[PDB]
C-alpha cells in the first residue's frame, strides 16, 4: 500500500530531464536550421540533368 | 576490348559483344572491374563467373576483356604475405586503402614493385649463352630462410644477350635479356604463369621420404611422404583445421603454403598471430616460419567464385616454389568448399548436376588438383629435386564420408586421415580413426624406416595389431562383458586403451604435446609394446603353472611403471633435450623389465 | 501489432466513443469532477472536427494519441456507463456515482476487478429478464434483480455489501437453476 | 548522392510465388530495391534477384499474394538495400524490415549502411582473446566464450534456449578479477518467445542498450531473410564505427534457414542437404562471420545464433552447416531438461574454438584447460560406464566404473546443474571442477600433468 | 470482369485476357462456374489451380473474375451452420438441391440473403458520429445464446452518415452508411475477410485464464488456458470425442468451431449427425450446442484446396467470433489430413520436396496457424476482450511422434492431452495417460490460482510427483516384488492408485460426474494428499517406535475413510450445491485428522 509513493516523483523528475532535453533540441535546431534549410534548396534546385553511364552513342 | 553486361544471376553475370572472347579468359565486369573468369561461350555473348560479389552490377554495364587467362604473378615478395583468392596483397591493401574491409575491384600489385631485393646472377652465365625453361638464373636474398631462386618462366628459351651485375634490383628492372628466332625477350624477377596449366618438370619421381608432421598417430600408423597427397575428412570441431595447422607450424618442408578455401577468417588470422612468434633453428639461429609460409586466404563470406581461384592460386605458388628445390607443402583448408562454389556456380548456370547437386566434373577437377602433388626432378638446367605435398582438408555434409566430396577424394589421394565425431566429443584429439584411416606409402617408406628407425616398423606393425584386436574384443564385449574374457584379451584391451589414451591421443595445444619428434614417437610406442610383449609372456607361460599371472596381478604390481608409461607424453622435447628424454624412456623399460622380473 | 494509419484511426475511434459515453452517462453535464478529468479528449468532441481533422490530429500528436492510455480511460468510464445502465430505472446519486468513478480509476486493472464480475453478474441477470417470459422462476428472478438494482443504486458495487453479495449468490443460483 | 528521379514501372509481366518479373526495366540492377504499390494502394518491398535484358526478376519480402499484372506500380530506388543506422537505435523495437513498431519515428540515420556489409580483410581481423564470463559453469568451464566469438546456442523446439541466452545476456562480463550493448534479432518467433525477451531486457536495466529487430510466426517469411542483415549492420555501426561491445543474438535460425529454403524453391535453385539450397553454407556464412574484433577499433561483435535442431538432429544441415561456420556451439540436451537439469547443456557435443586461447595463465586460472579436459574425459568415461551398466547391470561394474558414475551423477548435478540467477566466476566452476575431479586418485586423471595436479589436488 | 479458358490440362486452366486479375485472386471457371485459384500470372494469361473436376470445360468458357482471395464470408448466419472448407453450406445446398451430390460449381451464398435478422443499432450511434474498424454499430438477436455483434470491418473508418432503426433486415440490406475523406461506404451485416490474413487486434494480451472442460485429469494435472495452443493424439479407441464433448458443452467458451479439415467419409457422418444432438443447460434450460458451434466439415473426397483452407477458414471465423468479444474453441480434427491436403497441393504445383516429401513451408505454416490462437483486446471502441483456443489434434503414425507434421505441432503448441489406447481398453476414461501428457501453461495460471485455489498449486504438483513416484516403483515391484516395498513406498503405491482410479478416471455419462467443476476438482485433490500427507507422517513418526505403523495397520483402521475419499466422486455438483460439497469435503478432512490422531 505504501509503495505507490515514489511513482510520482519519478514521473516528474523525468519529466524534467525530457523537457530540458527538448528545450536543447530545439534550440540547436533554431540555431542551425537556416544553413540547412538553404543548403537543401539550393541543392533540389540545382538540376543537372545526365543520362545513365551504360548509355552510349 | 569491351562487352557489355547483359544479366546477373549471382555470381555468374551475361555479356553481350563478346565475340572473341576465348573460354576460361579473364575479364573485368562492371564500373568497379570486379575480376571474373569465362566459363561458357554462346553465340557472341559469354557467361563469366564473378570473383567479387556482383551486388550493384547493372545491364549495360562494361566488361574489359584482359587477353589472358587467370594467373599468378610468381617471384619474390610471396613468402611472410597473405593474399587473397586472386593474389592481391591483403597487407598491401590494408596499407593502401586504410580500412578493414576489401574493396570490390581493387587493383593492388600482387608482388611490390617498390622493394629493393638483394639479386646475385649465377655466376656460370654469360652474354651468348644458351638458357632455358626453368633455368635457375638468379637467386635473391629473399630472407633468412628462403634463398628464392630466379628461373626463367617455362615456355621461354634463347641465347642471353644481357645478365643483369649483381645488385638491387626492384621486380619491375630487367634483370635478364635473351633472344630466341630473333625475337628478344625482356625479363624481370617476376614471371606470369596461368594458374590452370601445370608447370612443367622433368620428371615426376616416386616420393621416398616422410612428411613429418608432429602428430604421434599420422606420424606412425599412418605416415605421409613429401609429394603426397593426403585427405582429412571429418565432421566439424573434429580437428582437421588443427591438423593443417600443427603441420603448417612443425614439419621438414622447406615451404608451406595456407590456402583457407572457404573456411574462418578467424583461424587466418589466428595463423598470422602465431606463426610470427613459432621460429625454427637454423644454423644456431632462430629465424620466424612465417619467413616461409605464404597465405592465401579466402574466408568462407568472401565472394564463393573465388574459392576456386584460391585453390589454383595456391597450388600455382606451391609449384613455383616446388621449382627452386623446395619440398612445399599445400594445405588446402576445406576443398568442400570449393566443391560447394563448384556446385553453385554449376546452378547458376543451369547444369544437369551429378550426386547430391555436384556438378559431373567434380571428380575430374579434384584428381587434376591432387596430380599436381608428387615429388618432381625440377625443371632446368641444375638438378634440383622439388616437392609438393597436398594436404587437403575435407568437410563431408552431416560427416557422411558417403558425401561425393569425400568419396571423390578418397578416390585419389593416397593418406586419408579419417576423424571421428565421438572421439573429438571425448576431446581425443587429434581425433583420427585408427581402424578406416591409412596410408599408401608405407612399403614406400619402409626402405627409410629400415635405415633410419631400425626398430620401428615391427613395433607399428604390432600396434595395428594391437588395436584391431581391441577392436574385436571391445564388439564382443559389448553384448557379453568382460566376464568371459581371456586373459590375454584383457591384456590387449588394456594395452589398447593405454595406446589410445596415451601415445595416439596428442594434446596440439601443450608444450610437450604441439611437436613430437619421431625419436618420440618410436620410443613411446617401444616402450608400450614392450610391456605388451612382457605381460602376454608372463600370463601365457605362467597360465599352466599354479600361480597363475592375471592383468589384475600385473595391474597392482606395476601401478607405478603404468602411470610411468601413460605419463611418458608429457616429456618436452624443448626443455627437456633427446638425449634425457631417451634416457628416460630407457630407464622406464628397465623398471618394466626388472619389475617384471620381481613379480615373476 | 497495428500499422500507423490504423492505430492513429483507432485513437480517433477511441476519441469518439469516450465522447459517446460521456453523452450518455451525463447528459446533463453534471458529473463535472469526470468531465473535467475527461476534458482533453472530449475538447475534440464538443466542437465538430471531421473524421480526417480529428486523425490529423492525432497523427501530429496535437490530441491525445497514447492508445493505451485512451483504452485505461475509456474503459474506466465504459464501466461506470455499464453500472448505471445496468440499474437503468434506480437512478445513482451524483456524489454516488463520482465516487464509484474514482474508485474505478484507482484500481489497478478493471478487466480482474470485482466491480467487473459484480457488473458482469448483474448484466447477466438483466439481460435474462429483458427477454424471458412471465413464469415463476422469471417472476422471482425479477423481483430479486429489482431489489438488486436498488441495493446497487443506493450503495454501489465498490464495496463489499452483504446484501448486495447475498442477491447476487441467490439470483445466479436460481438463474442457473433448472426450469422444472 | 543519387539526385535523378527514379523510374516507376507498370511493366509487371509475370507473378510466380514470390518473384514478381517486370519487363521493359531501364538498366535494371541487381540486387537493387524496389517499392511495389499493389491495386489497393498497399505498399510492399523488393529486391532485384536477377536482370537479364529488360527483364527483373523482383522477389518481393511481402509476398506476391494480391499483385496484379497491369495495376502494380513498382518504383525502382536505384540503390542496393541500405539500413539508416543511428546510435539511437540503442533501446528500439523494430520489425523484420527495420521499422519502428515501439511507436517512436523512424531512425534518423546517422549513416546509410549497405546491408550485406563487406567481409574484413583477414589480415585486419584481430583474433578473439578475452574470455566472457557467461556466468554458466558449463560455458565458462568447458566451453569458455571468447569477446568477439560466434556461438550458437543448439537447441530443440520446447528447450530452454531463451532462458539460457538471457542468462548470459544478464550476466555475460569479462573476466578482469563496461556493458554489452545488445542487438537482438528474431527470425519467426512466437508472441511469448518475444515478449519474454523483452520483458526480461525490460526487468533488467538493460532496454536502453538492447536493439530489437522481431520478425514474429504471422510475419512475412522473406523479411527473414533481411532481419539478420539489418541486426548485424547496426551492430557493425556499434562496434566498428561506434566502439561498442556488441552481442548480437538471432533467434530461430532454422526459421531464416527455411525462408532461405522457401525462396530458393521458389527459383528452383540446385538443393542441397534435405533440400536446402546449395549456398545455404555461404548465406550463414555471410550472416555468422560479421563478428570478432578489428584493427585498430575497440568495438567487437559476439554472436550467439539460437537455432532449433529439426528432431534433434545435429546432423541435420542447419545445424550442421552453422557447426562448420561458427567457432562452436552450445548443445542443449533434451535428455538432461526432461531430468529438470538446468542449464540443460550437453559439453559433449558442445564446443568453443576460442576458449584454448582465452584460457591459461593471465586471463581466467593456469589450470582451466587441465581441468576443462579431465571434466571432458571422465564424463565421457562416466556415459560409457552408464552405457555398458544398462546392458551388464550394476553387479558387474568395478571399482573404477563405480567411481565414474559418482562423478558423473556430481558433475551433472554441482557443476552443469546451476540456478537461473546464479552468476559462478570462472574461479568457483574450476573449483567445482577440482572438487568433482578429486573422486578419482591423482593416478586416474592423465589428461592433467603432474605439475598442475601437485599444485591444484591436494587442496 | 470477364476471362477465357485458353487451356486445360488436368486441374490447371490457363485464362486468356487476364490482364487485371491479381495473384491467389477467386475466379468462376467454365459455364458451370468452379472455383479456382490464381496461381501465377504471365502477360494476360492467368493460370488457374481449379478446385472441382475440370473435365467438360472447354476453351472459350468464360472465367468470371471475382474481386477477392479466397475470403470466408462473415456475419449471422454463422451460429449453427455446417460449411465446407471453402464456406459451402453443405446443409443450404442440400435443401435447394434435394440432392445427395454437391454440384459441381455450386454457387449457393455462404449466409442466407434471405433470412430475416432482428437488428438493433447501438443506441450512442448517431450520424456524424466518428467510428473505426472494430466497433459494434449493432446487435443481431441470433438465437437465445448467442448475441451477434455486428461490427465495422478492419480497415474501414469514418463518419457515419446513416445508421438503420432497430428492425428486421437481411444480410442483403444497408445496416450502415460512413464516409472518409469523402469516399462513402455502405456497410451491409455481412463483411468478408481472406481466410489467410489474420484479423487485426488493438493487442494480443497474454493468456491467464483456464480453458476448464470438466474433466478432472484435463483441469488439474494439465491445464489449458483460454487462448492456449494443444495438440490430441488421433487414433481409433483414444476418446478424442470426450474432450471434443467436453469443450462443446461443458467449457467456458462462448463458441465452438470444429473444423473437419478432410476426415473420412463416415467419420465427418459421425460428427455431423453427434453435434447436432449434444445440448448444454444455460440459465436452467437444456439448450443445444449448435446454437453457439459451427461446424467446417468437409471429407477426403473434398476439393484439395477445400481441404487445405479449412484450417484457415476455421481460425478466420474463430477470429470473427473473438473479435466479438467472445471466447471461441477452434478444433481441427486432424492437422495431418490438412498437412496431407498442403502436401498434395505442393506437389501439384511440382515444388521441391522438403523432409519426408512435405512441403518446403509447412513448419511455418502450422506455426503461423497456431499463432492466430490466444488472447487479444479486441480491435473497436467498445473495449473487449475475446480469445481463440485451437485444440487441433494430429494423428503420428502408428503412435510415433516423429513424422513432420506431428513433429511441428508438438514443438509448436503449448499444451498435449495425449489420449492413449491402451488406457482406453483398460477401461480409465478419459484415457490421458498423464505421462506423455503435458502443458507449459502451469507457470502462467500460478496466477490464477494463487488468486483463487490457492492451494491446488501445491496439491498438483504433490500428485504429479505422486504419480511419477508410482511409475518408478512399478519397475522395482517387478524386481522384488511387493513385500519387498517400504511402507512410505506402499503408502505411495496406494494413494496412487487412488488418484488413478478414483480422481483421474471420470465417467461422462453419469449425472455426478460428467461435468466436474473446478472446486469439485481441487477439493478431492486436497483430501487425497491430505491422506497421503498424513499417513506418511504416521509411518515416518512411527519408524523409531517398536509399534511401527504400517499400510496394512492404517487400512485396517481407516477402511471408512479410504470408502470415503473413493466415493468423494459421486458428489452431484447441481443437487450438492458448491457449499454442500465443500462442507462435505472439510467434514471427511476433519474425520481422517480424528482418525490419524488417536491412531497415532
Ligand atoms: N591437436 C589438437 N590438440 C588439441 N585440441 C585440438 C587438436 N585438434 C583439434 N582440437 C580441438 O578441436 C576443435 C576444432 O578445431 P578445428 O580443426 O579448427 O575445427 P574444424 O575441424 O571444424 O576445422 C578446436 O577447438 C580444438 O580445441
Amino acid at each position: 500500500q505504501a509503495a505507490m509513493g515514489s511513482q510520482g516523483n519519478l514521473s516528474a523528475e523525468v519529466e524534467q530531464a525530457t523537457r530540458r532535453q527538448v528545450q536543447g533540441m530545439q534550440s540547436s535546431q533554431q540555431r542551425n536550421r537556416e544553413r540547412v534549410l538553404t543548403q537543401l534548396l539550393g541543392m533540389v534546385c540545382d538540376v543537372r540533368p545526365q543520362v545513365h553511364p551504360n548509355y552510349r552513342i | 576490348t569491351f562487352g557489355y553486361v547483359h544479366g546477373v544471376s549471382g555470381p555468374v553475370v551475361t555479356a553481350c559483344d563478346m565475340a572473341g572472347a576465348a573460354m576460361y579468359e579473364l575479364v573485368r565486369v562492371g564500373h568497379s572491374e570486379l575480376v571474373g573468369e569465362i566459363i561458357r561461350l554462346e553465340g557472341d555473348m559469354a557467361t563469366i563467373q564473378v570473383y567479387e560479389e556482383t551486388s550493384g552490377v547493372s545491364v549495360g554495364d562494361p566488361v574489359l576483356r584482359t587477353g589472358k587467362p587467370l594467373s599468378v604473378e610468381l617471384g619474390p615478395g610471396i613468402m611472410g604475405a597473405i593474399f587473397d583468392g586472386i593474389q592481391r596483397p591483403l597487407s598491401d591493401i590494408s596499407s593502401q586503402t586504410q580500412s578493414i574491409y576489401i574493396p570490390r575491384g581493387v587493383n593492388v600489385s600482387a608482388l611490390s614493385r617498390d622493394i629493393k631485393w638483394e639479386f646475385i646472377p649465377s655466376k656460370n652465365l654469360r652474354v651468348g649463352s644458351h638458357i632455358t625453361g626453368g633455368d635457375i638464373y638468379g637467386i635473391v636474398n629473399e630472407n633468412s630462410l628462403i634463398k628464392h631462386k630466379i628461373m626463367l618462366p617455362p615456355r621461354s628459351r634463347g641465347s642471353v644477350t644481357y645478365i643483369a651485375p649483381p645488385g638491387n634490383y626492384d621486380a619491375s628492372d630487367v634483370v635478364l635479356e635473351l633472344e630466341f628466332e630473333g625475337v628478344k625477350e625482356k625479363l624481370s624477377m617476376v614471371q606470369v604463369w596461368p594458374v590452370r596449366q601445370v608447370r612443367p618438370v622433368t620428371e615426376k619421381l616416386p616420393a621416398n621420404h616422410p612428411l613429418l608432421t608432429g602428430q604421434r598417430v599420422l606420424d606412425a600408423l599412418f605416415p605421409c611422404v613429401q609429394g603426397g597427397t593426403t585427405a582429412i575428412p571429418g565432421a566439424f570441431g573434429c580437428g582437421k583445421t588443427v591438423i593443417s595447422q600443427s603441420l603448417s607450424k612443425y614439419s621438414n618442408s622447406d615451404v608451406i603454403i595456407y590456402v583457407g578455401c572457404g573456411e574462418r577468417g578467424n583461424e587466418m588470422s589466428e595463423v598470422l598471430r602465431d606463426f610470427p612468434e613459432l621460429t625454427m633453428e637454423v644454423d644456431g639461429k632462430v629465424e620466424s616460419i612465417m619467413k616461409r609460409t605464404a597465405l592465401v586466404a579466402n574466408t568462407s563470406n568472401m565472394p564463393v567464385a573465388a574459392r576456386e581461384a584460391s585453390i589454383y592460386t595456391g597450388i600455382t605458388l606451391s609449384e613455383y616454389f616446388r621449382d627452386m628445390g623446395y619440398h612445399v607443402s599445400m594445405m588446402a583448408d576445406s576443398t568442400s568448399r570449393w566443391a560447394e562454389a563448384l556446385r553453385e556456380i554449376s546452378g547458376r548456370l543451369a547444369e544437369m548436376p551429378a550426386d547430391s547437386g555436384y556438378p559431373a566434373y567434380l571428380g575430374a577437377r579434384l584428381a587434376s588438383f591432387y596430380e599436381r602433388a608428387g615429388r618432381v626432378k625440377c625443371l632446368g638446367n641444375p638438378e634440383r629435386e622439388g616437392s609438393v605435398s597436398i594436404v587437403g582438408a575435407v568437410s563431408p555434409p552431416g560427416g557422411d564420408f558417403s558425401d561425393p566430396v569425400t568419396s571423390a577424394t578418397l578416390g585419389i589421394v593416397q593418406v586419408f586421415w579419417g576423424l571421428d565425431k565421438k572421439l573429438a566429443q571425448r576431446k581425443h584429439f587429434p581425433s583420427v580413426n585408427w581402424l578406416i584411416s591409412y596410408s599408401k606409402y608405407m612399403r614406400a617408406l619402409d626402405e627409410y624406416y629400415d635405415k633410419h628407425f631400425t626398430e620401428f616398423v615391427p613395433l607399428r606393425t604390432k600396434a595395428k595389431e594391437i588395436l584391431q584386436e581391441e577392436e574385436d574384443l571391445a564388439e564382443i564385449v559389448q553384448l557379453v562383458g568382460k566376464a568371459s574374457l581371456a586373459e590375454t584379451d584383457k591384456i590387449t584391451l588394456e594395452v589398447a586403451k593405454l595406446i589410445k589414451d596415451d601415445f595416439l591421443q596428442q594434446n596440439g595445444y601443450t608444450p610437450y604435446d604441439r611437436f613430437c619428434p619421431f625419436y618420440k614417437t618410436v620410443g613411446m610406442l617401444s616402450n608400450m609394446i614392450s610391456f605388451y610383449d612382457m605381460a602376454r609372456r608372463a600370463v601365457e607361460t605362467t597360465a599352466q603353472s599354479d600361480n597363475k599371472i592375471t592383468w589384475s596381478i600385473i595391474r597392482e604390481h606395476m601401478g607405478e611403471i603404468l602411470y610411468k608409461l601413460s605419463s611418458m607424453k608429457f616429456k618436452d622435447p624443448v626443455k627437456d633435450g633427446e638425449a634425457k628424454i631417451k634416457a628416460d624412456y630407457a630407464q622406464l623399460l628397465e623398471d618394466m623389465q626388472n619389475a617384471f622380473r620381481s613379480l615373476e | 501489432g497495428l500499422t500507423s494509419e490504423q492505430y492513429h484511426s483507432q485513437v480517433v475511434g477511441k476519441i469518439g466513443y469516450i465522447a459517446r459515453c460521456m453523452q450518455t452517462i451525463d447528459p446533463e453535464n453534471n458529473l463535472k469532477k469526470i468531465r473535467e478529468d475527461y476534458q482533453d479528449v472530449l475538447i475534440w468532441a464538443e466542437k465538430n472536427y471531421r473524421f480526417e481533422e480529428i486523425l490529423e490530429a492525432s497523427k501530429s500528436g496535437k490530441c491525445p494519441n497514447d492508445l493505451d492510455a485512451l483504452s485505461r480511460r475509456s474503459l474506466i468510464l465504459q464501466e461506470l456507463l455499464r453500472l448505471v445502465s445496468s440499474i437503468s430505472p434506480f437512478k445513482m446519486k451524483l456524489d454516488l456515482i463520482e465516487s464509484q468513478y474514482e474508485k474505478m480509476k484507482q484500481h489497478v486493472n478493471l478487466w480482474k476487478s470485482d466491480y467487473h464480475v459484480k457488473l458482469n453478474q448483474l448484466n447477466q441477470l438483466t439481460d435474462y429478464l429483458k427477454n424471458a417470459a412471465p413464469t415463476p422462476k422469471n417472476n422471482f428472478l425479477r423481483a430479486m434483480t429489482s431489489v438488486l438494482q436498488m441495493q446497487i443504486a443506493q450503495y454501489g458495487i465498490t464495496e463489499d455489501n452483504e446484501g448486495i453479495n447475498q442477491l447476487f449468490k441467490l439470483g445466479l443460483h436460481l438463474l442457473a437453476m433448472a426450469n422444472e | 548522392y543519387l539526385s535523378q528521379p527514379r523510374l516507376t514501372y507498370k511493366t509487371v509481366s509475370g507473378v510466380n510465388g514470390p518473384l514478381v518479373i517486370l519487363d521493359h526495366v531501364k538498366f535494371p540492377r541487381y540486387a537493387e530495391i524496389v517499392h511495389l504499390t499493389l491495386p489497393d494502394g498497399t505498399k510492399r518491398s523488393g529486391q532485384v534477384l536477377e536482370v537479364s535484358g529488360s527483364k527483373a526478376v523482383v522477389q518481393v519480402f511481402e509476398g506476391t499474394s494480391g499483385i496484379d499484372a497491369k495495376k502494380t506500380s513498382c518504383e525502382f530506388t536505384g540503390d542496393i538495400l541500405r539500413t539508416p543506422v543511428s546510435e539511437d537505435m540503442l533501446g528500439r523495437v523494430f520489425n523484420g524490415s527495420g521499422k519502428p513498431i515501439d511507436r517512436g519515428p523512424v531512425v534518423l540515420a546517422e549513416d546509410f549502411l549497405d546491408i550485406m556489409g563487406q567481409p574484413i580483410n583477414p589480415q585486419c581481423r584481430i583474433y578473439p582473446e578475452e574470455m566472457i564470463q557467461t556466468g554458466i559453469s558449463a560455458i565458462d568451464g568447458m566451453n569458455s566464450i571468447a569477446r568477439g566469438q560466434k556461438i550458437p546456442i543448439f537447441s530443440a523446439a520446447g528447450l530452454p534456449h531463451n532462458e539460457i541466452a538471457a542468462q548470459i545476456c544478464r550476466q555475460a562480463g569479462l573476466v578482469k578479477k563496461e556493458n554489452f550493448a545488445i542487438v537482438f534479432a528474431a527470425m519467426g518467433v512466437n508472441m511469448e518467445t518475444a515478449r519474454f525477451f523483452k520483458s526480461d531486457f525490460e526487468e533488467n536495466g538493460s532496454m536502453d542498450n538492447v536493439c530489437l529487430f522481431l520478425n514474429l510466426a504471422n510475419d512475412p517469411t522473406i523479411e527473414r531473410i533481411i532481419t539478420p542483415r539489418l541486426a548485424l549492420t547496426t551492430a557493425e555501426f556499434l562496434a566498428y564505427q561506434c566502439e561498442k561491445h556488441v552481442l548480437v543474438i538471432l533467434t530461430d535460425m532454422s526459421s531464416y534457414a527455411e525462408a532461405l529454403r522457401e525462396v530458393s524453391a521458389a527459383r528452383e535453385e540446385v538443393p542441397g542437404r534435405r533440400g536446402f539450397p546449395g549456398y545455404m553454407y555461404t548465406d550463414l556464412a555471410t550472416i555468422y562471420e560479421r563478428a570478432g574484433r578489428v584493427e585498430g577499433r575497440n568495438g567487437s561483435i559476439t554472436q550467439i545464433p539460437i537455432l532449433t535442431m529439426p528432431n534433434d538432429d545435429i546432423t541435420h544441415p542447419i545445424p550442421d552447416l552453422t557447426g562448420y561456420i561458427t567457432e562452436g556451439q552450445i548443445y542443449v540436451d533434451r535428455q538432461l531438461h526432461n531430468r529438470q537439469i538446468y542449464p540443460p547443456i550437453n559439453v559433449l557435443p558442445s564446443l568453443s574454438r576460442l576458449m584454448k586461447s582465452a584460457i591459461g595463465e593471465g586471463m581466467t586460472r593456469k589450470d582451466h584447460a587441465d581441468v576443462s579436459n579431465q571434466l571432458y574425459a571422465c564424463y565421457a568415461i562416466g556415459k560409457d560406464v552408464q552405457a555398458m551398466k544398462a546392458v551388464v547391470g550394476e553387479e558387474a561394474l568395478t571399482s573404477d566404473d563405480l567411481l565414474y558414475l559418482e562423478f558423473l551423477q556430481k558433475f551433472e548435478k554441482n557443476f552443469i546443474t546451476q540456478g537461473p540467477y546464479e552468476n559462478r566466476t570462472v574461479y568457483e566452476t574450476l573449483d567445482i571442477g577440482w572438487q568433482l575431479l578429486r573422486i578419482f586418485p591423482k593416478e586416474m586423471l592423465k589428461r592433467i600433468p603432474q605439475s598442475t595436479l601437485s599444485e591444484f589436488y591436494p587442496r
